[PDB]
Parts: C-alpha cells; structure tokens; sequence
C-alpha cells in the first residue's frame, strides 16, 4: 500500500495530467464514473498506487489540480474523464499568473498555496504509507513553474523524508507562448535542483520533431503532444502501478539512477514512434523496438546522446514477449556503443518487462536515462537567458512583483554550475 | 589411503578418508553507533529546514 | 538434541527460507497442517528433527524460526502460502517501508527502530530450547535489509547469545538478476561489519544458479522460485546432518570445526550433483563424485585448480556405500588438481545419507537415486571478493551513489574502514593459498 | 562488432595483432580498464583472471593460460618435470638440473652428490647457473656465485659438446613458436630461428660468455664479428635445413623437428589438466616460444620455455596473421596453414 500523491498545476500540467489520468485508468480498466470493468487481477493488484477507493468499488485518482486561472480546469471537468476527478482536489484562482514566474512564486500563488497544501495533506492522511509526491506540470509559465516550483518547496518543508517526483516540460523557441520563458525555466530549474528526486526533462521541441519528423504529422498540436507524454508517462510508470521487481517504488528508482544528488534530471523515450498507413498493422519485433528507443530521434528532451554519456538507464518493456530475446538486444546496445555509457558504474543499464501492454498495441517500450547530454538541454536555456537579461529586457514584469536583478544572477549562476557538473562526469 | 571414525546408524554412514599427512562490541557501543547516525540524521534535516526558512 | 533457530532477513531470506521449510516438510513427513503422522510421541521429544521443530500438545510441529523483512509483502505470501499453518504471527516481523537498496537505511535508519522487536520474537524461540546451539541466518548481500539490518543483527546476537555459533547462508550478487547497482557497496559494507561474527558463512552466487538452471535445467529465463528450489536443495544437504540421525556435523560447531581453521577464512565453496531436468524423459558415485571439480556445478564461479585447499566434506544423499567413495576418490586425485595447505592434512570427510533427495512435486528438477554436496573451504573463492571489491574500487572513486548512505546517518569513512578490512581479507586469502 | 582492450603496451606481437583487428573493420579497442569486452590481450605480470567471464552476453577470451607460468620459468620447470611422472626424473631430453636456493633464505646436497660422480669417473663436469649466468667446471664457484643473489637459481648440465655451425665453429639455439588455441589444439608454427653465435665456440675459456650464450642481445652487443654470417644471427629453416643436407646427409625434419614435436607436446600434454579452460566460464589462449639446444649427435635438448616470446623481424606478418586466424576468429567469426597441429588424444 505505496501511495503516490500526484498534483498537477497550471494550464500544460493540467492537460497532460489530464490525458495521463485518461490512458491509465483505461489500463487499469477504469471508466469515467470510477467504476472498475476489467478483466484481469492485474489491473488492480496496485492501483491503490495512484487510486482511492470510495463507496461501492469506485476508484477516485489520488490527484490535486491547482491552477490561478479557471479555464483549464473548466475544461478538464467538462472533459471525457472530468468526471473522475474528486470534487474538492480542485484547487483554483481567478487573477491568473500572465505567463510571470514572480506571480506564482510570490503573489498571486502564494494566496493560493495553503488551500492547495490543505488538500494534499488530506490525502497524504489516509495514505497507510505515502510513497512521494508526483508533480506536472511546465517551466515556461507561470503557475506550473513558479506555484509548481513554490508548492514543491512547501510539500519538501511539510514531508522532508518523502519522495519528490516531476514530470517537467522544458520551453524551445519553436513551440513558444511568450519571450520570458528563458526567465520562468532558469528560475525554476533552481528550484528542481535543489528539491526534486526525479525530474523527466520533456522538451516541446523534441515533441514536435518528433510528431514532424517521425510521425509524419504536418501540423501538429498541443493534443498530439500531450498524448504523446501521456504515453511516456504511462510507460515510464509501470513499475509503479504493475507487479515488479525493478524500480518498485520511488525511493529504489532514485537510489538506482541518482548517483549525484543534483544530477537528477532524465531523458525519457518512447516506442513505437509509427506513421499512420500502410506499415501500421506490422508486426513489430524486441530488436525495432529497443533500436527506436535508443535512437537520438526518439528522445523527448532534444538532447544527443552522442554528445555525452549515459550514467544509468532504466528500459522498461510491455506486452507479451521473449525476456530472453529483450537481454540479448539490450545487451547488443551497450556492447555496441559501450563509448555512451560511463565504464566506473558497473552494470548501470537495467530492464524491466511488463506483461500488459498499452491499450491497442502487442507490444511498447519506454526509456529512462541520466545522460550527461541533458546539458545541451540547460545551455540552451542559459543563452536564451542571457540574451535577454543582458540589456534586462522584459524584466520590469518581475521588478514589478517584487524581485530585483540579484535573484535573476544567482539563478543564472546555479544554472551554469549544473552546466559544469555535468561535463565534469561526461569526461570522467 | 585409510579411512578412519566409520560411524554406522540407519539412516547412513559417515568417515574419513586421509590420504596424505600434513608437514565483540558491547550493546552500549552499538547504541552509540546508531544513535551517532541518528544524530547527523537529524542534524541534516535541521540544517535543511532551516533553509527552508531563509 | 540441541535447538537451532533459522532467521531468514529480507526478501531474498524470506523467500529462500519458505522454500526451505517446504522441502524440509516433504523430507521429514509433516503435512502443511503442521501434523506428522510418524511421529509417535505427541507433544514433544528430542528427535533429530526436533532441532528444527518444535511440538504442540496438538500435535503440530512448528519451525524455530523467524522471519523479519522492513516491507510486509513478502511476508504476507508467507502468511497466505501452502504452509501457513506451520507459522504462528508472533514468527513473521514486517515494516512499513524497505531499505530501498541502502545498507545505511536497513543498518542505522530502519534497523534501530525493529531491532528490539525482532530480539524479542527470538528470545521466545530461544526461551522454548533446552540447550539451543545457535542460528542460522539467511539473506542477500545486495538488498538493503539483507546486508544492512542483517549486519546489526549479527551483532547483537554476539552480545546477547554470546556462546552460540551463527552460520549465514549469503546472496552474492549478479547483475542477471540483481535489482539495484549498488549491490557492490551494499555487500562490502555488510561483509566488514558481519566478519567477526559468523562463524562459517556459505555463499551461493545467483549467477552460478542462473546458469545451473539454464544449462541442466533448460529453463530459458529462470525465475526466483526456479532459483530458490535449487537453492534450498543444496541448504538441505547442508542442513541435513542437524535434522537426520548421522556422525558428521552433528552440530553447529562442527562446521566450524571441519571446514574452518582460520576464522576469517569461513566462506567454504559448496558444489552440488546431479541437477536434472524432470522434463526429461543415473550418474554412478564416480560421475557424481567427480562431477563436484567442475566449475560449472559450484555455487560460485571460481578456479579451485589455482587455490588450495584446507578442508573438504562430501555430503551424499542416496543409495551410497563407502566403497564407491573412496574408489572414485582414487581416480580423481591421479586426474585432478587437489593442493592442500602444507599445514592441513588431504583429506575429505565424507557423510552418507541413504535417503535420496526429496524433490517438491511438480518441480523442476528430476528425482536421482543419489546425489553430493561438496563443501571445501578453497582459496579460490576469493575471486569473488575480488571481483566485488573491483566494482566498490570503480563506483568509489567517483563517489557514486555515497550521498544516498551519508544521507541516512552514516559517514564516508566506513566506506574506506570496510574496503580496507576486504583488501586484508583477500591478502590473507593469497598468503594462504599462493 | 567485436571489441577488446589491451593491456600489455611493451608486447611486440600484440601490438601487431591489434592493428590487424583493427583493420578487418569489426573489431573496435576500448579503454584498458573497461570491462564489456570479447577479448583481452592481459598483462604479463598478475592479469585478473578472477575477473573475467563475468559479464552477461558476452563471449571472453584473454591471450594467456592461467597457470601456464609453471612452465614458462626456471625453476618452476625444472620441478614440474621431477615431479611429474609423464616428464619424470629421468626425462632423457632436459639436461640434468637442480633447484638451489641461495643461504640467505633446495638440492644443494643432491647436485653435489651428482657432481662428484663425474668428477670422480673422469666425466665431462662443467655446469652453467641462470635464474630469473656463470659458467664453470668447479662447484664451489658455482654456489658461491648464487649466494651473491637474492632468488632462485638452477644449475643446469651444460651442453659441452653442441652441434656447431661450419664456417665459423660456432654454437646456436632454435627456437620454435607455439600457439595453443581455447580447444587446447597444439599449433607449431613451421617457421623457426636459429639464434646463432657469431664467434667460434671456445671449450677452453667459459669466461668469455659470447661464443656460449646465443641470445640475440649478448650477441648484437659483445660480438665483433656480429652479422658476418647471417643478418641478424638469424638463420631460417630453409638454409638450416639444406645445411644438414649438404653438410650431414640428412633433413631438418628427420633429425631434429621429430624431436621439437615430441618435446612441445609432452609438456604442454602434461600440464592440460591444470590449466585448460574446457569447462571454464571464460577462455584462453597463448603463444609460447620454445627453446632448444642440439648437440653433435642430434639430440635435441629442451633449454627453457617463454611465456611471453618477441618474433623474428620478418616472421612478425605471418605469425600474427595466424594468431588471428585461428586463435580469435575462431571463437570470433568475422563476416595452406602456416601451422602444425601436434595431435594428441
Ligand atoms: C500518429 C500515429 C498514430 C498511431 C501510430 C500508427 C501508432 O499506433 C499504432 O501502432 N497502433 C497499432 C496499429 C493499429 N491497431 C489497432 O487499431 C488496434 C485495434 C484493436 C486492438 C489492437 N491491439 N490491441 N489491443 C490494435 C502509435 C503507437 C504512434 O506510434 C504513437 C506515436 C501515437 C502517440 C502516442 C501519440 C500520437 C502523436 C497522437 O496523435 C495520438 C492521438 C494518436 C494515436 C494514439 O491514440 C495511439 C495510442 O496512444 C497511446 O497512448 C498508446 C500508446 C496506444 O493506445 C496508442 C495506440
Ligand atoms: N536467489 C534469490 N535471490 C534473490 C531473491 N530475492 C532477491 N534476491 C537477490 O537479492 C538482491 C536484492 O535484495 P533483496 O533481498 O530483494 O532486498 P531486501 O533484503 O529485501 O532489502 P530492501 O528491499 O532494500 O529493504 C538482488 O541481488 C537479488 O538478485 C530470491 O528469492 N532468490
Ligand atoms: N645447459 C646448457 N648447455 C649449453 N648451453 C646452454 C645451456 N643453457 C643455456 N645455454 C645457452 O645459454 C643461453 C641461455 O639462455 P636461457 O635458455 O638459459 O634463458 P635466458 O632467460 O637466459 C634467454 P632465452 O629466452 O633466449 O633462452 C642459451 O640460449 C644457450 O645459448
Ligand atoms: N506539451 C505541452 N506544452 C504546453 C501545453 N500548454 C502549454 N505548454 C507549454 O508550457 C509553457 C506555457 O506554460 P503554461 O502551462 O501555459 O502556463 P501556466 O498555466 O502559467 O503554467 C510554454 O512553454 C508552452 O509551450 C500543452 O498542453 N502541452
Ligand atoms: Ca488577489
Ligand atoms: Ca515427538
Ligand atoms: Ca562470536
Ligand atoms: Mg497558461
Ligand atoms: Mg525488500
Ligand atoms: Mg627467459
């Protein structure tokens, strides 16, 4: 009975979260009235990971939605598994954030914040025994990046012997709202460093590639690239939600791809990334699915990892299959591109296989990395903040809520000796 | 090559076969340990909840 | 008879004792109810057997043994299995939340709040014995329970049982099967601080039962219930002279007193034959016999031709006779390379059982009219020290992953202390066998 | 896509042996210390044998026999054939040795006992110490010479009637690669080296170690008269073998080469069981160079056996191609031998 508290703030937290919530409770056979109509015992061995039980078998995900503005969670509500969703865990404003990370860090978050901690300490009561906290949501806003970051550090002063977990998505000028992104994303990786386990490093630019290059999607949409986080998301907890041995609960997971206590941060990856037509009904086979998962293409954090190492990696495979044919073909990766991943920890590539797989598909695949890459990921947004922040543009948004320009250097700083950490085991 | 102590019950036999002739901590120190690291256990979490507080 | 009480630490103790007491149930007669038709002195006795088990008025016999894991779900299989009735919950410890991979939270952190509690539920074992001889404990190296709170365990039996001898049966690590990348740090650190406190440990290395259950098994991906089945066939013919009538290593002292000469030198090397499929469709005492000089039939992968040995013990269960062993010791002592310590004398202490080996029903492996276990306490089990100080060596140089045990209360310095007793340990290996 | 490290740097016939793997395009070298991989080319001195076979997935094999030093030293050799009965005290092509281990720490008593058998029946008593080299005919300055050293020496019987070469009056030694493959397959290569002196043999004067001692190093720095006869010292079989045509009446193969077989065979034979890896989670391989002395009655004499031997300059190609050939990609497919395989069973 490891429960998982998820929360999701802020307009992409809550639409991927939504989407999540959406495909794992058809995994676990859950309609959108709560009711369980499965066929198999697997479904609910551990579906008290992310689901209460009500009255009369009905299974009510453990989840908090907080925004500072109504209209994402009006949508949600409104949506397919609105439903769902406990009444009360709907934890909104009305002002807003406009895109400031000052106004959900600092003022208008900080209104909101203790009802949100009323709500996910409500929960974490009835938990027999509370695994950690899961949070989505993005950077490059307001609410999820400022709130989010403000609610991560609240739940760390409140729960300090608990697992923190983010889904976060970082900002790319090709999928951009706003020019202070930059800002919003290096003021709140800080934070991430400082006070998360876990992060999965979601690039929209990576996602929209992926949706371009691979996937023949012409014009793709905040839907098509929400879906496929949910997918990510879906795969990467599996160990969680499922019967298995590797990386069962939050803390193992952490203990086996955390070497270093700040360099947390890991590239996700998904498989099969299939065009629609024609080679869609193939059959497909454990050798294309592990060499799509660990092709550069397939990666969601638009990092190479040619250009850095793997510290660990965690591959997780659904659907019924060889186990013997899924160690051959993940052995066949490493003693083939044994130069990708670091020689001083012994037997850093792990794998796990799931035997049920996502709805409509014989068989998928998601990966997990700690590359050193990834700081291809923090150089972009550290030049993308210093373009801006050396002639101070649009800082007075921030000024206005209070900051000064210190805050905005040492964030900056924090963020360049992450830079260096990195490279420093990339050549180790 | 002789074999010696041939013991025989029931159950089985047992002997042996030569073949060439040769040529604590106290519970209060463990209570110490632990409460040690208990200490720098809780010494940590002090110095992160008063960061918390700055 | 004199008492022995088995504490099994851990999902890996947990999981190889339950099958453990299942085979031991199959070999003495008891049913899962606990009864044991042959057994015709009700409520009590000072059989062979009863050094495992107790006996109720009404006639169950229940093991003396305990169970302890920081997690309850192993243990609820335990509580819900065919042999549920065997076990009473004053038996079965669980905590809430594991030692996730950590020697220092399973150690410092979680171990000293479930010490008291699990001294405790032994000490009403212990309070049931008439002349109780000592433990037998069971566990891995690489999970954070096993290594870590079976570490402070050890300890406090020496202080509390201070007369009695404690014998492991450890889990070596292998990344076939293995669950964290820890495991190295995990193991060295739980075999520094164990060392002074066992007194004749046995090793089983899950590679070498991977691949015994491929090879001779045919099992493509073996599971832990494949892994375990074996393994608790070889505890058994280890285990089999306390629980049977016999001469040879009739008590827990004796093991010490056979196998081991130096006292840090106490990992003796176990091999085991025949292992056969039962999906197939009889090896004489010579092939059997000989058979325990392969490398491939060893519980850990090593080279005995490049070592020495001090003490060597063949276990036979089956239809054995002296004659036999001593003509099949014959020819392989003018075929194989056996080298003895100049202060030892070459030998080999044989035991016979006539009973051939239970197999659990519906299992994986065949039923042979006799088998060998052979314990020989060889230098060249020191290579797998070896190779899992090299792994510590490549992970602590960088300090990978030492945050998570400084974390939990423990300082940097019992990394170097433990590394620094293993690199005696494997210099007093080579000083004995080169 | 094969990979392997090495290990060794000093190793003449493995460097050669590394760039051939590399230029077949599917062999790729790691890092010295990274341990995903086929095949290691080990150090001489404490390779970590413990360590290998241990890797999930992965085929290993290492350019040594573990244990194969027993017969790769001076005095370890001269145990193992006292000792061992297939070779035995009597063994009738090693000259007669002792161990002696300098006072400062044995057949001391033994080697003067066989000592004062010749010296008293008129015999031919001169003797040659070497370890890890003194000649003379008297004993006493033979040990006295020993104990001035800190390790392990033999005293070997020394040849005083070897086989000398015309023109020149002159002494050699051959030497004879060997490859053993992970089946313990017997490979001669059938290419040898005469390492011969470039100074008249002189029985008169076992001061002067030039003229006795037919190492190439002694020779290429002592000898004046060094590369008259052969570049190098180096003689090669085909002008060996229709020297004992011309001047002997007979073949290299007949008189000598029957002999180097059977010597190569029985020691490797004799020490299978101690360190084949049949069984074995991982595998060996290994090149020996054997060397042998002939005397003036075509008796072939074992001298010492090399562990680690360098090649003959121009048989570096050939050689190394083979070891490729037969002892790697053969457990490593890739996408006339120049060997003889000594058969046993
Ligand atoms: C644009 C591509 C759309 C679909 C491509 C071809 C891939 O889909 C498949 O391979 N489907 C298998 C072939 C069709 N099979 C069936 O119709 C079918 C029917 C009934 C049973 C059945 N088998 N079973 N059971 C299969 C799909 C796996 C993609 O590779 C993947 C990238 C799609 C994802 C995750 C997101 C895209 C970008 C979105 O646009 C999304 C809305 C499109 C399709 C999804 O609904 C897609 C879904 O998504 C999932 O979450 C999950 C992985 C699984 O349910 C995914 C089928
Ligand atoms: N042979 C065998 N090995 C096991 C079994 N269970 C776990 N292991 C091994 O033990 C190591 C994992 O340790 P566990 O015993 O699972 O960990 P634990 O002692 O429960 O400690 P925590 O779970 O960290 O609190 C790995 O190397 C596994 O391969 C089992 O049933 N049989
Ligand atoms: N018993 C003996 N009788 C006659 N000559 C001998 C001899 N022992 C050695 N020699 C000669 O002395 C030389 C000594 O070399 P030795 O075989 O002892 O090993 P080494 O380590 O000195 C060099 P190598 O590897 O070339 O043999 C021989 O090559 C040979 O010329
Ligand atoms: N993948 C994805 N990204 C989004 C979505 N909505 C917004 N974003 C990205 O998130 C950032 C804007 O943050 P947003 O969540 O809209 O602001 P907030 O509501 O104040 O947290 C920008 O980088 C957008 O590209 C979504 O539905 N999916
Ligand atoms: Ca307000
Ligand atoms: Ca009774
Ligand atoms: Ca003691
Ligand atoms: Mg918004
Ligand atoms: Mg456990
Ligand atoms: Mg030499």
């Amino acid at each position: 009975m490891r429960e998982i508290v998820h929360i999701q703030a802020g307009q992409c937290g809550n639409q991927i979260g939504a989407k999540f919530w959406e495909v794992i409770s058809d995994e676990h056979g859950i309609d959108p009235t709560g009711s369980y109509h499965g066929d198999s015992d697997l479904q609910l061995e551990r579906i008290n990971v992310y689901y209460n039980e009500a009255t009369g078998n009905k299974y009510v995900p453990r989840a908090i939605l907080v925004d500072l503005e109504p209209g994402t969670m009006d949508s949600v509500r409104s949506g397919p598994f609105g439903q769902i969703f406990r009444p009360d865990n709907f934890v909104f404003g009305q002002s807003g954030a406009g895109n400031n990370w000052a106004k959900g860090h600092y003022t208008e978050g900080a209104e909101l914040v203790d009802s949100v901690l009323d709500v996910v300490r409500k929960e974490s009561e009835s938990c027999d025994c509370l695994q950690g906290f899961q949070l989505t949501h993005s950077l490059g806003g307001g609410t999820g990046s400022g709130m989010g970051t403000l609610l991560i550090s609240k739940i760390r002063e409140e729960y300090p012997d608990r697992i923190m977990n983010t889904f976060s998505v970082m900002p790319s000028p090709k999928v951009s709202d706003t020019v202070v992104e930059p800002y919003n994303a290096t003021l709140s990786v800080h934070q991430l460093v400082e006070n998360t386990d876990e992060t999965y490093c979601i690039d929209n630019e990576a996602l929209y590639d992926i949706c371009f290059r691979t996937l023949k999607l012409t014009t793709p949409t905040y839907g098509d690239l929400n879906h496929l986080v949910s997918a990510t998301m879906s795969g990467v907890t599996t160990c969680l939600r499922f019967p298995g041995q590797l990386n069962a609960d939050l803390r193992k997971l952490a203990v086996n791809m955390v070497p270093f206590p700040r360099l947390h941060f890991f590239m996700p990856g998904f498989a099969p990334l299939t065009s629609r037509g024609s080679q869609q009904y193939r059959a497909l086979t454990v050798p294309e699915l592990t060499q799509q998962m660990f092709d550069s293409k397939n990666m969601m954090a638009a990092c190479d990892p040619r250009h850095g190492r793997y510290l660990t990696v965690a591959a997780i495979f659904r659907g019924r299959m060889s186990m013997k044919e899924v160690d051959e073909q993940m052995l066949n990766v490493q003693n083939k591109n044994s130069s990708y991943f670091v020689e001083w920890i012994p037997n850093n590539v792990k794998t796990a296989v799931c035997d049920i797989p996502p709805r409509g598909l014989k068989m998928s695949a998601t990966f997990i990395g700690n590359s050193t890459a990834i700081q291809e990921l923090f150089k972009r947004i550290s030049e993308q903040f210093t373009a801006m922040f050396r002639r101070k543009a649009f800082l007075h948004w921030y000024t206005g809520e209070g900051m000064d320009e210190m805050e905005f250097t040492e964030a900056e700083s924090n963020m360049n000796d992450l830079v260096s950490e990195y490279q420093q085991y990339q050549d180790a | 090559m002789e074999v010696i102590e041939l013991n025989k019950c029931t159950s089985g036999q047992s002997f042996e076969v030569i073949l060439k002739p040769p040529s604590d901590p106290s519970l209060e120190e463990i209570q110490k340990k632990l409460e040690a690291a208990e200490e720098r256990r809780k010494y940590q979490e002090a110095e992160l909840l008063k960061h918390l507080a700055e | 008879m004199r008492e022995c009480i088995s504490i099994h630490v851990g999902q890996a103790g947990v999981q190889i004792g339950n099958a453990c007491w299942e085979l031991y149930c199959l070999e003495h007669g008891i049913q899962p109810d606990g009864q044991m038709p042959s057994d015709k002195t009700i409520g009590g006795g000072d059989d062979s057997f009863n050094t495992f088990f107790s006996e109720t008025g009404a006639g169950k016999h229940v093991p003396r043994a305990v169970f302890v894991d920081l997690e309850p779900t192993v243990i609820d299989e335990v509580r819900t299995g065919t042999y549920r009735q065997l076990f009473h919950p004053e038996q079965l410890i669980t905590g809430k939340e594991d030692a996730a991979n950590n020697y220092a939270r399973g150690h410092y952190t979680i171990g000293k709040e479930i010490i008291d509690l699990v001294l405790d539920r032994i000490r009403k074992l212990a309070d049931q014995c008439t002349g109780l001889q000592g433990f037998l404990v069971f566990h891995s190296f690489g999970g954070g329970t096993g290594s870590g709170f079976t570490s402070l365990l050890m300890e406090r039996l020496s202080v509390d049982y201070g007369k009695k001898s404690k014998l492991e049966f450890s889990i070596y690590p292998a990344p076939q099967v293995s669950t964290a990348v820890v495991e190295p740090y995990n193991s060295i650190l739980t075999t520094h601080t164990t060392l002074e406190h066992s007194d004749c440990a046995f090793m089983v290395d899950n590679e070498a039962i991977y691949d015994i259950c491929r090879r001779n098994l045919d099992i493509e991906r073996p599971t832990y219930t494949n892994l375990n089945r074996l393994i608790s066939q070889i505890v058994s013919s280890i285990t089999a002279s306390l629980r049977f009538d016999g001469a040879l290593n009739v008590d827990l002292t004796e093991f010490q007193t056979n196998l081991v000469p130096y006292p840090r030198i106490h990992f003796p090397l176990a091999t085991y034959a025949p292992v056969i499929s039962a999906e197939k469709a009889q090896l004489s005492v010579a092939e059997i016999t000989n058979a325990c000089f392969e490398p491939a039939n060893q519980m850990v992968k090593c080279d005995p031709r490049h070592g020495k040995y001090m003490a060597c013990c063949l276990l036979y269960r089956g239809d054995v006779v002296p004659k036999d062993v001593n003509a099949a010791i014959a020819t392989i002592k003018t075929k194989r390379s056996i080298q003895f310590v100049d202060w030892c004398p070459t030998g080999f202490k044989v035991g016979i059982n006539y009973q051939p080996p239970t197999v659990v029903p519906g299992g994986d492996l065949a039923k042979v009219q006799r088998a060998v276990c052979m314990l020989s306490n060889t230098t060249a089990i020191a290579e797998a020290w070896a190779r899992l100080d090299h792994k510590f060596d490549l992970m602590y140089a960088k300090r990978a992953f030492v945050h998570w045990y400084v974390g939990e209360g423990m300082e940097e310095g019992e990394f170097s202390e433990a590394r620094e007793d293993m690199a005696a340990l494997e210099k007093d290996y080579e000083e004995v066998g080169v | 896509m094969y990979t392997f490290v090495v290990r060794d740097e000093n190793s003449s016939v493995y460097a050669e042996v590394s760039r051939l793997l590399l230029a077949t395009g599917q062999w790729k070298r790691l890092r010295k210390d990274n341990p995903r991989f086929n095949l290691m080319l080990g150090e001489r001195n404490r390779l970590p044998f413990g360590r290998l076979g241990h890797e999930p997935g992965l085929v290993q094999l290492v350019n040594y026999y573990r244990g194969a030093d027993k017969l790769c030293r001076k005095a370890s050799l001269v145990k193992l054939i006292k000792t061992s009965p297939e070779l035995s005290e009597s063994c009738t092509w090693f000259p007669e040795s002792y161990v002696i281990y300098p006072t400062n720490l044995d057949e001391r008593e033994v080697f003067l006992a066989a000592y004062n058998r010749r010296r008293e029946g008129r015999e031919g008593n001169v003797w040659i110490a070497k370890s890890s080299i003194l000649i003379s005919s008297e004993a006493s300055e033979l040990l006295d010479f020993i104990d001035e050293q800190g390790q392990v020496h033999v005293i070997q019987k020394y040849l005083e009637k070897p086989l000398l070469l015309e023109p020149g009056h002159r002494k050699f030694d051959i030497r004879s690669w060997v490859l053993v493959d992970h089946l313990y397959n017997i490979y001669l290569y059938r290419e040898g080296v005469l390492r011969t002196s470039s100074e008249p043999y002189n029985s008169a004067n076992f001061q002067d170690k030039t003229c006795h001692l037919t190492n190439h190093c002694i020779q290429k720095e002592y000898s004046k008269n060094y590369g008259r006869y052969e570049e190098g010292n180096e003689m090669f079989f085909e002008e060996f073998n229709q020297y004992l045509m011309d001047a002997l009446n007979t073949t290299l193969e007949n008189s000598i080469l029957l002999q180097i077989k059977h010597i190569i065979r029985s020691c490797l034979m004799c020490i299978e069981p101690a360190i084949s890896t049949k069984h074995l989670h991982y595998q060996s391989f290994q090149l020996f160079g054997f060397d042998f002395m002939v005397d003036e009655e075509l008796k072939v004499w074992l001298i010492e056996v090399n562990g680690a031997p360098a090649c003959a300059q121009k048989l570096y190609a050939e050689l190394c191609q083979g070891i490729v050939d037969v002892a790697i990609s053969s457990v490593f497919p890739l996408a006339t031998s120049i060997f003889i395989k000594l058969h046993h069973h």
